RNA sequence: CUAGUCUGGCACGGUGAAGAGACAUGAGAGGUGUAGAAUAAGUGGGAGGCCCGGGCCGCCGGUGAAUACCACUACUCUGAUC
RNA sequence: AAAAAUGUGAUCUUGCUUGUAAAUACAAUUUUGAGAGGUUAAUAAAUUACAAGUAGUGCUAUUUUUGUAUUUAGGUUAGCUAUUUAGCUUUACGUUC
């Protein structure tokens, strides 16, 4: 672990494809492309209780742990891929989006790339549920 | 631990590469040491006794006062008894020469009451200590270690010597004593896991060229 | 008893001489090792970058894409 | 007990390319305890012998086993193999 | 001090590996925060007469005077009170021994 670069003057980039739905918490560092792994960890790695491991300190003790471990092979700067649980269910994303996404930017970290990669119809399937609705 | 062979020791009729210098040159044997520590008590030195004229000659004193002064009187060298003795005690210290005036001795069976005091850091050191384990008895062995007899030592960094003729020696004083400075320096054998692996010819001078 | 990212050099990436910067990134790959390649395998990314961190100062909104 | 069926081994049954070894035979480097004018590997070495009337490394002072030419092992790196 | 030397073939005993046999905690710490399960699960260590083999050493001995030497004898941490006389902390100077 230890990549060959000018010492004064070039950050070396990645990905990290953030998925949030309100059930879990994920954070998952990859290369430029996205086909190999670095550096991954969950909310339910940190937190143990099974309703609070997606909660906004639950994704908040993930991401210092990502960066902790981000900070050892030594890399800086990061491209962005950030979610919504999506197909035919929610597309507004979780509580583990900014709470993952400003905990690594004052943990030793730049930001680049932004965007949303929710998947998302031209049109589909009979949703999970009734016509008559998910009564409560 | 096995050579045997004998097949046909016949052919040193080539060996005028050996002898290249004016005087006459010391013909000897040598096998290297595998199967061997250095420091310990694994006791590796028979003293095999050959037939005809190897010639080991340095100047041999007698030491002995029962049979060994009698049946040492055969080679004919001027018997010295309590004067060879007192002659190494303090004598001659101050006159510039050593005290001794010999070179080789006896390792005590005779005088064997009177052995167990001082000899010990003079002769040790030097490596001219006088043992049973390469005839240094000089009685019926004052015949055989200045004329035919011979050994193979027992040290710490690992080495060997042995002789079998000349090259004033002829073919029969090269090949028959190998005859038995092979048989002899063979069945002397801890089951060896077989040091032999290849004996080399040697005389006086020189760099590498081998033979088994 | 093994430490994983050893076994990972760290080799370079190009672009072809029709868009502006030459230097894209890095990626890391294992040795040649049981029975698989270092350059095999090393044949088929999707790197989907966009234009203006490729050029000086574009609309940045176009993106693209570069196999090996 | 057993004819059929499943499975292993051993024979008919051979050629090439490349990946990684074992293990050897033929070579080139390969040696600084104290000390000695001098990189202390081990023994029978040894005051002696080679050439081109002469030279030289040494005997010598010395350390706990000494420089020429006959013998290769302890020990450490080099790469081609019918 | 001086070690000469007749001195088991001129001096000297010292290297080393092993068997039995005999001696190693305040309060702890971990454990078991618990009267005990598991003060676990460590340790160290430690010495020698003999039996085979070494770095080193090759394994016996009279004397003379010793130091005229009494078979060579006593001591201290000396703390201070007031100007000297006069007195006397067993060594607390965390406090007491």
């Amino acid at each position: 672990s230890l990549g060959p670069q000018v010492a004064e003057g070039e950050n070396v980039f990645g990905v990290c494809h953030i998925f949030a739905s309100f059930n879990d918490t994920f954070v998952h560092v990859t290369d430029l492309s996205g086909k190999e792994t670095i550096c991954r960890v969950t909310g339910g790695m940190k937190v143990k209780a099974d309703r609070d491991e997606s909660s906004p300190y639950a994704a908040m003790l993930a991401a210092q742990d990502v960066a902790q471990r981000c900070k050892e092979l030594g890399i800086t700067a990061l491209h962005i891929k950030l979610r919504a649980t999506g197909g035919n269910r929610t597309k507004t994303p979780g509580p583990g989006a900014q709470s993952a996404l400003r905990a690594l930017a004052r943990s030793g970290m730049k930001i680049g790339r932004i965007e949303d990669v929710t998947p998302i119809p031209s049109d589909s399937t009979r949703r999970k549920g009734g016509r008559r609705g998910r009564r409560l | 631990s096995r050579d045997t062979l004998y097949e046909a020791v016949r052919e040193v009729l080539h060996g005028n590469q050996r002898k290249r210098r004016k005087f006459l040159e010391t013909v000897e044997l040598q096998i290297s040491l595998k199967n061997y520590d250095p420091q310990k008590d694994k006791r590796f030195s028979g003293t095999v006794r050959l037939k005809s004229t190897p010639r080991p000659k340095f100047s041999v004193c007698v030491l002995g006062d029962q049979q060994h002064c009698d049946e040492a009187k055969a080679v004919d060298i001027p018997h010295m008894d309590i004067e060879a003795l007192k002659k190494l005690n303090k004598n001659k210290k101050l006159v510039k020469k050593l005290a001794k005036k010999y070179d080789a001795f006896l390792a005590s069976e005779s005088l064997i009451k009177q052995i167990p005091r001082i000899l010990g850091p003079g002769l040790n050191k030097a490596g001219k200590f006088p043992s049973l384990l390469t005839h240094n008895e000089n009685m019926v062995a004052k015949v055989d270690e200045v004329k035919s007899t011979i050994k193979f030592q027992m040290k710490k960094v690992l080495c060997l010597a042995v002789a079998v003729g000349h090259v004033k020696m002829t073919d029969d004083e090269l090949v028959y004593n190998i005859h038995l400075a092979v048989n002899f320096l063979v069945s002397l054998l801890k089951k060896n896991w077989q040091n032999v692996r290849a004996l080399y010819i040697k005389s006086t001078m020189g760099k590498p060229q081998r033979l088994y | 008893v093994v430490d994983p990212f050893s076994k990972k050099d760290w080799y370079d990436v190009k672009a072809p001489a029709m868009f502006n910067i030459r230097n894209i990134g890095k990626t890391l790959v294992t040795r040649t090792q049981g029975t698989k390649i270092a350059s095999d395998g090393l044949k088929g990314r999707v790197f989907e970058v966009s234009l203006a961190d490729l050029q000086n100062d574009e609309v940045a909104f176009r993106k693209f894409k570069l196999i090996t």
